[PDB]
């Protein structure tokens, strides 16, 4: 009706709030589109996902739902702030698509990574996106994608954590994580918990280091190569816990020795050890994020504690009350493309 | 330490 209208980004079209204009372009990630736009009545910026159809596919709707869902009451800095959420569509006969409003960030990670920067600043950023994730573990949450383009921040240096299309609670035994962030869990068969995200993290960490990505897979496949060529070939009691045919391949891959962190993050690639916050420090906590086998891995709580990172420790900021999940609606119970476009018109109608 | 309060995303 006369609350909304559309315009033409790109083939996208964007039906939305008249509230909403000066629309732009800036992502998508995978999972949904962006634009960043201008809230009049608010008279300040947002970004709004749009999301098309998203019912059509099942696979298509439970990243629907799941952001939906996580992003109404998520509570914490350091995640990316709900706004809005709404629809062009007058009843659930004609329903189509959704739309999310939430704050606009300066920037993603992707161009800090070019950047050189002092241990305050990385450490303090990498401090901030653990609290940010601790949130969603403190729910039983875990992000499962964490990546540079899904990381994003601002120009007084704060930090979020954003798209929950994929976060669920714990998983096992299709890939849709990407590539080079996969956790070993997450390349073989295996089933993960939470410090797969803590994987995530490391490569993270060791990009911005690295000014490139850390695990640079051609392929699926290369992609194990990619770590074990770096970190070393995996001891036999981790071999013994893969699926038996699969099993056979990790095996036969070449042994490697792998390089020392030192050597796989040499000086020439820090800055300056002032007031310590060391390279070592953080090469140790690297040392103890990036290990191959996840039940030998370092957790959040952990590395948040560790010196590099402990330095910033603030528990009204690290052990903030959970959010809220609404009762069992992560139970992921598989529904019918008809029950899906329900479930979701009744999360975007609360007025 | 103080925590930055900056970053150049120029
Ligand atoms: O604010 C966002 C945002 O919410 C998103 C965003 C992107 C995908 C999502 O699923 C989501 O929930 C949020 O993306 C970006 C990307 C940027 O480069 C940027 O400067 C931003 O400020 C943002
Ligand atoms: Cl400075």
């Amino acid at each position: 009706d006369n609350n909304f209208y559309s315009v033409e980004i790109g083939d996208s079209t964007f039906t939305v709030l008249k509230r909403y204009q000066n629309l732009k372009p800036i992502g998508s990630g995978a999972q949904g589109i962006v634009c960043a736009a201008y809230d009049a009545i608010l008279e300040r910026n947002v970004a709004i996902k749009k999301l098309s159809r998203p019912f059509q596919n099942q696979t298509h709707a439970k990243r629907a739902y799941r952001e939906l869902v996580l992003m109404k009451c998520v509570n914490h800095k350091n995640i990316i702030g709900l706004l809005n959420v709404f629809t062009p569509q007058k009843s659930l006969e004609e329903f189509q698509d959704v739309y999310i409003v939430m704050e606009l960030m300066d920037a993603n990670l992707c161009q800090v990574i070019q950047m050189e920067l002092d241990h305050e600043r990385m450490s303090y950023l990498l401090y901030q996106m653990l609290c940010g994730i601790k949130h969603l573990h403190s729910a039983g949450i875990i992000h499962r994608d964490l990546k540079p383009s899904n990381i994003v921040v601002k120009s007084d240096c704060t930090l979020k954590i954003l798209d929950f299309g994929l976060a669920r609670t714990a998983g096992t035994s299709p890939e849709v994580v990407t590539r080079y962030y996969r956790a070993p869990e997450v390349i073989l068969g295996m089933g993960y918990k939470e410090n797969v995200d803590i994987w995530s993290v490391g490569c993270i960490m060791g990009e911005m280091i690295k000014g490139g990505v850390l695990f640079p897979g051609t392929d699926h496949i290369d992609q194990w190569n990619k770590v074990i060529e770096q970190l070393g070939t995996p001891c036999p009691e981790f071999m013994k816990k893969l699926q038996p045919t699969v099993r056979t391949y990790v095996e036969n891959r070449p042994k490697y020795a792998g390089y020392s962190f030192e050597k796989l993050f040499p000086d020439v690639l820090f800055p300056a050890d002032s007031e310590h916050l060391k390279a070592s420090q953080a090469r140790d906590l690297l040392s103890k994020m990036l290990v191959i086998d996840a039940s030998k891995r370092i957790s959040v709580d952990e590395a948040l504690q560790h010196p590099y990172i402990n330095v910033w420790y603030d528990p009204s900021e690290a052990e903030a009350p959970p959010p809220k999940i609404p009762d069992k609606q992560l139970d992921e119970r598989e529904h019918t493309i008809e029950e899906w476009k329900e479930l979701i018109y009744k999360e975007v109608m609360d007025l | 330490p103080k925590r930055p309060t900056t970053l150049n995303l120029f």
